[PDB]
């Protein structure tokens, strides 16, 4: 029953799940309901109301299937209904509706006005009503908003609300607590009892936090040195967020702490409590903050944009300094003083230097503007909380708009060498080329306005096409993975029943319950790891402090316990080695199902564990308990060796992290958990992991497409990225835009710069055109003539030897000069060039080279004597001349235009090698990024790493390394573009896309059709269980 | 260039010897990590324009499980490989009564000669390898995971546990460089133990078809 | 389109001469060398060809570029041969040899460069404009002249209701003569005079302009070509 | 049981050769000419008139020479006969458009080569003014 | 879609047409039976190009009508399922766009039309236009649609199209 | 017996079992558990699952064609 579309308006009072609908729309919509004795009267009254009154029924269906219209009401008897009938009663409060392939269900609430109401936390929409009860029950159980998951108007006020300055009087506190649904009914004790009660904002928000959840976060304006300083726990600026037993003890909340992220209050509550409790957390925050906002209030005005005169002078001074610096750079290029970089040309180098000066000025002036804003300033409040806007937006409003780049470059010369008629010809100044030195508040000059429009026009065009392209990818991905689903054997299979993945995400765990954490058994070196993990029972005094007197005696009484303690450490050390190969990059961050660190903290608070007193937990219990827990956690159930081997692989990281986090030393050194606390901890881990198992019947393929398509909208040496690369990755097209290849060097040359140049030259393809200066065809009657005067001195001595002079020689010549500068860069030699010409072309012609020490290099080429004795020699020389200047490769590999060599500052490119001490260290190794794909030949080159040398073109990798290597390469390219803008996507979703494409053994283009189901189990009735039961009537 | 040829031939020999070891044949320890300095010493002369040629580069190895399953690695020693030379090699192999042999073909191969590998009798198994391909070891590449060939006994047990069919398992082309490196044919399942970031280790099985 | 072949291609003779200029006539399917065109105009002498194209004989850079173009047209020395050469690839080549010259003569005189000259005594004027087009190409090829900007509004003209309706008015008027001719054709052959009142059709002139201005599709929907939508929109 | 996207249809149509919308107009015109004057018969059926307007409106080519050139140009490639008329009739602007509209082309045509074919059709199709 | 086929049709000829050059009557009769009709298997027979050959005339016993199996070359319009082809809009209604693919008429349902489109009864003439007004489908508008399915009714083929697929619309 | 599927009950199974049972309850089906005034059919079925009384038997079809009969009571639900 599709409804009429209507505009959308916000409604903070309504819950996020609830949706507001007008009476008129609900009147047209009908919901068929089966009448039952328990609600026979309810249908009897509603049908009596009629269609004129809103709470009525459009039609009534009898058992035989006949539909009777209630508009007419011909007979009272026909109005009367019997049990088992179906009545199409009009939609009322409490009904479930579904609208925007993943759709979220909502609970309809009737409101007077016409426009729809949605508690966002505009565009028209049509809400669909599920008529059947079965799907209605299913929708409310899995498709509700709480299971699917804050406005910017609340996050900004939340940051102000949690500020230590905020103090609430008794009267104000009453109103805030009234809107709190999850309130125990008891007013908390004021923080400041005298001289007058004053509740802090955190105290009110403490009740908002549900249950007891512990998490540590940091405010956006958190100085780095503050954590290292002595005031780390007592934050001078309240920039550290800590929650204990569900109480916000300290810290100002913001998007980082309260907004959705890897670690946040909402995220922690979702895992700790669930979805239903989390929704109340959202509702309480929105309602309570809104009421308080009426007291504090949020606004914006000119005063925010008007900065102090001191900063204005600095901004203008920086702008003036930048403008003068640009002129100086222009003057240097005017007088030829500027020297181009070896990796760029003069024209491009000048554009780079000027861009940095202007770009740096905007950032420096913009940064000063951020510091200029006071705490009371409204502009600072928005950015500080991170709700809306950005530091760049304030910079363009206060300090400077910045350069207006068009098509990735400055304003082009639309006219003859001048951007606009007003500017002089061939003007490369700031104003002429579009540099906007005036902020929005100050006002732009007439020239700047047009340049600003040109920059804005490009963004609008890009935005218009970005949505069209990005939307196309979303539909294409869903179709190719619509049938992908997890079956009851914990395997991922499509409609054809082909195994895409043995286990979902290669682990068999859901992507929602997993939480980010960093196991600390790989980063520490061979000195810190042993001290922090290996239990030391030799120190009598230390054990007494850590363990009670009886425990110390027990461990030192029998050697059986001592052996187990050392054995547990050996397993951890063994786990340390396997992690290194698994994580060559050495990053500690990893995705795991349940967070042990948070769970341990919860146990400490639940049982009130204090580190002062000795821990009564037996260390042998930790190792024994962990051993039992590992067996209980099962991914591949079975007893066959394949299942046992798969089980270890599936839980390889979890067991390693579990043992490292839960060990004898840590449990008695820092965690200090008691015996009872550990027992509860083991049970919680087992329950959390069991709930983390991928439930069969989940459309992981559809989930992955949505998870991969959402970041695609926020996407948009020169390496193409964003939508253009994303299209080319799914579009297997043989010829990408910029198919670059990264070359990694090894050995001594990998460190030196000059030693890496020869590799650069031997990889880059150079032709005679790039090394030649000029060429001409001169005439010499006799061999000894040499009409050219300059070369007569050196040709004579060389020609004395009768080489190829046994017979007549044609009087033609093909003398060609070689550029001196180009030869030095390539380190070429005259003999090398001559050898290729003779060997490459054969014995058709003979070449003569001069001394290298000569300032000008002369290369004389004449047709071979044998061929001399139809283009005999004159026209042929013209033909051959063009050939050797176009398709002649003195040294290099074809399809390689240029090679970019530069030391990589990024850690990923840098080689990471385990040091002798143990701590990870990243050395500096030169990397040569080259345009084009020649992986087959580039890899088979001297002083080139055959392992780490990888290309960005999947097609090239397929023909060289195979389909299996493409799966990893495709993952890297997909992750590289997704992570370029800072967005992150779960690896399981990315792996699924690559596996499906490579499932058939060859690269498959994503289904271009892009047109765009719980049937793996059937419910069966049992007579034995039906023997018991009494009918309600 | 004679000096360039020494490295080019040395890499082929080093990769070829490692190819047999990965396949499952008995290979001497010294021949796997044999150094370039020893490449010239054990030949005693420069390959190009010298006594050391490609004909004597032929190596003989025996399968670890059974010594009677020897393997051959022949070198055409010519810019292009024709039918006549191919017929000689298998005819030469007939005397030794061997079932598998490897041909290290140069960059150019006669299209007619390619048909020789298709019309050969089922007991004939000739695998072509370009000179450029063998200059680098594909297996050692970081992107390429560890590949292990699954025996017939394991395949039947594997399907029984997972209740899978040949078509359901992921497919891999027979012409893949990794498949050619292991010399696997249709109906063979390759165990891929890749270092998955999520679970650490993830074993995947692909059927050649 | 007076195009210039790229240097990418390689051949026995193409590489030698290298880059040569080829001009495609509006009614000639194939690309004929520009040099042959001048020969058809009447400038048989090769020097006259260089005079019209190259204005500065002192500069040798431009002279070398035109040399390869002369090689293709060298075999065609006489003007009649040049006219014969062009007519060979005409859209409707004549059965007899003399007809090819006539067709080429009409194409170059009328079809080619109508604006510079439409009569039969504008050969000198037409050649000068043709040489200028080659000269403009030479400057761009050598890089001494910047390439014309596609988006430059000076290179774009705006057609308003006046210019637009002027083109449309010709469509009905041209059809109006056909209606008069066809109507009179049956009358004329019978020998009796035909009244003009019936000959002139008011509907074509009235409905013809009203049709496009209402629906928005220009031209004649009877014509087998793609229409222009989006103009004459509802105010 | 038949689908154009998957190139599945009754076996009878395999022997048939596809025709362009503009080309069919010529065949209809030839049929129209003889019926109108060559023989005195009943007026042509309404179905014939309806398709004549459709072909004329969507006729992408002026004369037979343009039609023949495109037919010859596409015949040199391995284009299937079903795609021969469908591509010309649709006249996709770019290679990306053709593959999405024609799933079959994506199977055996690359993103670059096909683009060089569609643009050739553009140079042949004639616009009103 | 247009094809060139060689079909077989049994022509029933009355004995009244047994006069001189009776083959001409058979030839002209074929220009009325298979011409202008719409067979459900091969689609609309828009026109006939030429006649291949005329088979021997077999006299049906009892009936007395001679049967002439004749082979002819003709062009048909068979809409294949799941085929995208241009169409012409003939009328627009709240139910959905009504298109015209050559001789046949194809109907587009409202659901198949993208959700962004919204029917406007106020605008003269009616035309499915979205809120952004970027694309509008008026009458006699050349639009591209994909035929999801075709059904044969009363010796005629009725097609159902959709525009949910990418690049379907005014372009 | 010899059942290899997870002992726990998936969310999809829980939603369908309650939905089908709720539909049955609305059609004058008997209720095993005691009725304490719960009118809404979903609530009646929800407590039935809690008490492990729903007669519905889940037949999970394995991808290989085999099926396992898992009872709702046998499966471990999460409350």
């Amino acid at each position: 029953d599709f409804s009429a579309r209507t505009v959308i308006t916000p409604d903070p009072n309504l819950s996020i799940d609830q949706v507001g609908v007008p009476r008129s729309i609900a009147a047209n919509m009908t919901f068929a309901e089966i009448v039952t004795p328990f609600n026979i009267d309810r249908l009897q009254e509603l049908v009596r109301r009629g269609n004129s009154q809103y709470p009525g029924a459009k039609y009534i269906i009898r058992d035989n299937g006949d539909r009777i219209d209630l508009r007419f009401h011909p007979k009272p008897s026909d109005l009367h209904l019997q049990t088992g009938y179906k009545v199409e009663r009009h939609m009322c409060d409490g009904d479930i509706v579904i609208f925007n392939m993943s759709m979220m269900g909502h609970r309809v609430r009737i409101l007077p006005w016409s426009t729809f109401r949605l508690n966002l936390s505009g565009d028209e929409m049509n809400l669909h009503l599920p008529q059947s009860l079965e799907t209605r029950a299913e929708i409310q159980e899995l498709a509700m908003v709480p299971r699917m998951i804050i406005v910017q108007d609340t996050l900004t006020a939340v940051r102000k609300f949690t500020k230590r300055d905020v103090f609430l009087e008794r009267g104000e506190v009453m109103n805030l607590l009234m809107f709190l649904s999850t309130w125990d009914g008891k007013v908390p004790q004021p923080a400041i009892l005298k001289p007058r009660p004053l509740w802090t904002g955190k105290q009110i928000f403490s009740l908002i936090i549900p249950g007891h959840i512990n998490c540590i976060r940091t405010h956006s304006t958190h100085p780095d040195d503050e954590d290292s300083g002595p005031y780390k726990h007592i934050s001078p600026g309240d920039t550290k967020v800590v929650v204990e037993n569900g109480e916000l003890i300290m810290g100002i909340l913001c998007k980082k702490s309260l907004g959705t992220s890897a670690g946040s209050l909402v995220h922690i509550s979702y895992l700790e409590m669930g979805h239903d409790i989390t929704r109340l957390f959202y509702s309480n925050i929105q309602t309570v903050i809104n009421n308080w906002l009426l007291i504090e209030g949020h606004t914006i005005g000119i005063g925010d944009s008007i900065a102090d005169s001191k900063t204005y002078q600095d901004i203008q001074n920086t702008i003036k300094k930048a403008k003068q610096d640009v002129i100086e750079v222009i003057e240097k290029a005017h007088n030829n003083e500027l020297e181009p970089t070896p990796g760029n040309t003069l024209r491009q180098t000048f554009e780079n230097q000027v861009n940095r000066i202007l770009n740096d000025a905007r950032d420096k002036t913009g940064s000063s503007a951020q510091k200029s804003l006071s705490e009371y300033n409204n502009f600072k409040s928005m950015v500080v909380s991170g709700a809306k806007g950005s530091k760049i937006n304030i910079s363009q409003v206060i300090a400077v708009v910045g350069q207006q780049n068009v098509e990735g470059k400055r304003i082009p010369f639309g006219f003859k060498h001048r951007t606009l008629p007003h500017f002089i010809k061939d003007d490369y100044g700031p104003e002429s080329r579009g540099f906007v030195e005036n902020s929005y508040l100050a006002g732009l000059t007439p020239t700047e306005f047009f340049f600003h429009a040109m920059g804005g026009r490009e963004g609008l065009i890009d935005t218009a096409v970005k949505t069209a392209e990005t939307g196309y990818i979303q539909r294409r991905l869903i179709k190719s993975m619509e049938s992908v689903m997890v079956k009851y054997d914990a395997t991922v299979r499509n409609s054809i029943n082909q195994v895409v993945q043995l286990r979902y995400g290669e682990d068999g765990l859901a992507g929602e319950s997993v939480e980010f954490q960093n196991l600390a058994t790989l980063k520490p070196s061979n000195k810190a790891f042993e001290k922090k993990f290996r239990f030391d029972y030799t120190n009598e005094r230390a054990l007494r402090r850590t363990l009670q007197e009886d425990l110390v005696k027990d461990v030192l009484s029998n050697a059986h316990i001592q052996n187990e303690l050392e054995r547990e450490f050996e397993r951890m050390r063994e786990d340390r080695e396997v992690l290194r190969v698994i994580f060559p990059t050495g990053d500690s961050k990893v995705v795991l199902p349940c967070n042990l660190l948070r769970m341990i903290w919860n146990a400490q608070k639940i049982f009130h564990i204090n580190p002062r007193l000795p821990s009564d937990l037996h260390p042998i219990k930790v190792v024994e308990g962990v051993k039992e827990l590992s067996k209980k956690l099962v991914i591949v159930n079975g007893d066959d060796p394949l299942s046992r081997q798969a089980q270890e692989n599936a839980t390889l990281l979890f067991n390693i992290h579990l043992r490292s986090t839960l060990c004898s030393r840590r449990m008695a050194e820092e965690f200090r958990l008691s015996g009872e606390a550990f027992d509860w901890l083991l049970g919680e881990i087992e329950s959390k992991f069991n709930q983390a198992i991928a439930h069969p019947g989940e459309m992981v393929g559809a989930l992955a497409a949505q998870s991969l398509g959402e970041p695609a909208t926020q996407m948009t040496k020169n390496v193409t990225l964003g939508v253009p690369r994303l299209k080319e990755l799914i579009n297997i097209s043989k010829k990408p835009k910029t198919p670059s290849l990264t070359v990694f060097l090894l050995g001594q040359s990998a460190r030196d710069a000059e030693r890496a140049k020869d590799i650069l030259c031997r990889l880059e393809h150079t032709t005679l055109r790039k090394v030649t200066a000029n060429t001409a065809i001169y005439y010499d009657p006799n061999p000894q003539s040499t009409v050219v005067a300059e070369d007569q001195e050196w040709v004579n001595v060389y020609y004395e030897m009768p080489d190829f002079d046994v017979a007549r020689i044609s009087p033609w010549l093909l003398r060609v000069e070689l550029d001196r500068k180009h030869m030095t860069d390539r380190k070429l030699t005259m003999e090398q060039i001559a050898e290729k010409i003779n060997a490459g072309f054969g014995d058709d012609l003979n070449c003569i080279f001069n001394d290298d020490n000569a300032e000008k290099l002369v290369l004389r080429i004449r047709i071979m004597n044998s061929d001399e004795n139809k283009m005999d020699d004159d026209v042929f020389l013209r033909c051959i001349e063009s050939n050797m200047l176009t398709d002649m490769t003195l040294q290099g590999i074809e399809q390689i235009s240029k090679v970019y060599m530069h030391l990589p500052q990024t850690d990923n490119k840098k080689k990471i090698i385990i040091t002798e001490d143990g701590e990870f260290k990243a050395l500096q190794e030169w990397i040569l990024e080259t345009d084009g794909v020649s992986l087959m030949r580039v890899l088979s080159e001297k002083d080139v790493d055959p392992v780490r040398t990888t290309s960005n073109d999947i097609v090239e990798i397929f023909t060289v390394l195979g389909i299996e290597a493409v799966r990893k390469a495709l993952e890297r390219e997909l992750y590289h573009v997704i992570s370029f803008d800072g967005s992150y996507v779960n690896y399981r979703h990315l792996a699924l896309l690559c596996d499906t494409m490579t499932c058939r053994g060859h690269l498959m283009a994503i289904t271009r059709h892009g047109v765009n189901g719980t049937g793996c189990f059937d419910l069966l009735l049992d007579a034995e269980k039906c023997k018991y039961g009494m009918e309600i009537p | 260039d004679d000096e360039e040829e020494t490295y080019r031939l040395w890499k082929i020999r080093k990769t070829i010897m490692q190819l047999c070891h990965d396949r499952g044949y008995l290979v001497t320890q010294d021949e796997l990590d044999q150094t370039l300095e020893e490449f010239k010493a054990q030949f005693g002369d420069k390959p190009s324009e010298g006594r050391p040629r490609r004909t004597d580069l032929t190596v003989l190895v025996a399968h670890n499980d059974d010594p009677t399953d020897q393997m051959f690695v022949f070198f055409p020693e010519e810019p292009k490989v024709g039918i006549k030379t191919i017929k000689v090699y298998c005819q030469r192999m007939q005397e030794e009564n061997i079932t598998r042999a490897l041909i290290v073909v140069q960059q150019g191969m006669t299209p007619s000669a390619k048909q020789s590998l298709v019309d050969m009798a089922p007991k004939y198994i000739l695998e072509q390898f370009l000179q450029q391909e063998l200059l680098i070891n594909i297996t050692e590449h970081e992107l390429v995971p560890e590949h292990v060939v699954m025996t017939k006994e394991e395949v039947t047990e594997l399907l029984a546990r997972y209740k899978l069919r040949e078509n359901q398992l992921p497919r891999i082309q027979a012409g893949d460089p990794v498949a050619r490196y292991f010399g696997i044919k249709r109906g063979q399942v390759v165990k891929i133990i890749r270092p998955s970031e999520t679970a650490g280790r993830y074993i995947t099985y692909r059927l050649v078809q | 389109w007076v195009s210039m072949l790229a240097r990418g291609g390689q051949g026995a003779k193409k590489s030698a001469i290298g880059q040569r200029i080829v001009a495609t006539l509006p009614y000639i399917k194939q690309e004929v060398p520009i040099i042959i065109v001048f020969r058809a105009l009447g400038f048989v002498s090769d020097r006259d060809i260089l005079e019209h194209i190259i204005y500065d004989f002192e500069d040798p850079e431009m002279m070398e570029m035109v040399k390869p173009s002369l090689d293709e047209a060298f075999v065609i020395q006489e003007q009649n041969v040049a006219l014969n050469f062009i007519g060979s690839r005409g859209a409707k080549p004549g059965v007899t040899k003399e007809k090819r010259i006539k067709y080429a003569k009409e194409v170059l005189q009328k079809e080619m460069l109508p604006h510079v000259g439409v009569s039969d005594f504008c050969e000198t004027k037409k050649a000068y404009f043709l040489g200028y087009m080659v000269h403009r190409l030479l400057l761009a090829a050598l890089g001494r002249r910047e390439l014309d900007d596609r988006d430059h509004y000076g290179n774009k003209r705006l057609d308003l209701a006046g210019p637009l309706l002027a083109f449309l008015f010709r469509g009905m008027f041209k059809n109006l003569l056909k209606e008069v001719r066809i109507y009179a054709q049956k009358f004329i052959d019978r020998g009796k005079d035909f009244n003009l009142e019936l000959a002139i059709k008011t509907r074509i002139i009235s409905d013809g302009l009203k049709y496009s201005l209402a629906t928005g599709n220009w031209g004649d929907q009877k014509k087998a070509h793609q229409a222009r939508a989006g103009v004459s929109q509802v105010l | 049981e038949e689908d154009a996207s998957q190139l599945i249809f009754p076996k009878e149509f395999e022997t048939a050769e596809t025709l362009l919308n503009s080309e069919v107009h010529m065949l209809l015109e030839h049929r129209k000419q003889q019926n109108e004057s060559a023989e005195d018969e009943q007026e042509l059926s309404e179905v014939f008139m309806k398709t004549l307007n459709y072909t004329a409106r969507f006729s992408r080519f002026k004369n037979r020479e343009t039609i023949a050139s495109v037919r010859s140009l596409l015949l040199q490639k391995k284009l299937h006969k079903f795609e021969l008329a469908c591509l010309a009739n649709l006249c996709p602007e770019t290679a990306e458009e053709s593959k999405a509209l024609i799933p079959s082309l994506e199977g055996r045509f690359e993103d670059e080569e096909l683009q060089q074919i569609l643009d050739d059709i553009q140079t042949k199709r004639s616009f009103q003014y | 879609m247009f094809y060139h086929i060689s079909l077989e049709h049994e022509i029933l000829l009355h004995p009244r047409y047994f006069g001189p050059n009776l083959l001409n009557t058979v030839k002209q009769k074929l220009f009325t039976e298979v011409e202008g009709t719409c067979t459900g298997k091969y689609g609309f027979v828009i026109a006939v190009t030429t006649i291949d050959n005329i088979g021997a005339g077999v006299i049906q016993p009892g009936r007395g009508f001679v049967l002439y199996p004749v082979k002819y070359k003709a062009i048909v319009f068979r809409p294949f399922k799941g085929e995208v082809v241009d169409a012409v809009v003939t009328q627009v209604n709240k139910v959905g766009l009504f298109t015209e693919i050559g001789p046949m008429s194809c109907f587009i349902s409202r659901h198949s039309i993208p959700s962004e489109m919204e029917f406007d009864p106020n605008s003269n003439p009616p035309c499915y236009k979205t809120m952004d007004e970027d694309i509008v489908i008026q009458q006699d508008d050349e639009i591209r649609l994909k035929i999801v399915g075709t059904r044969v009714d009363k010796n005629d083929i009725f097609a159902i199209g959709s525009l949910m697929d990418d690049y379907l619309g005014l372009v | 017996q010899k059942r290899i599927t997870t002992p726990y009950m998936t969310k999809y199974e829980r939603a369908r079992v309650l939905g089908t049972r709720a539909l049955q309850i609305a059609m004058c089906a008997p209720v095993m558990v005691e009725l304490e005034g719960e009118t809404d059919p979903l609530l009646i079925a929800m407590k039935e699952l809690k008490a492990r009384k729903i007669p519905i038997i889940i037949r999970r079809y394995l991808p290989d064609g085999s099926y396992e009969d898992w009872g709702v009571d046998e499966l471990i639900i999460s409350d």
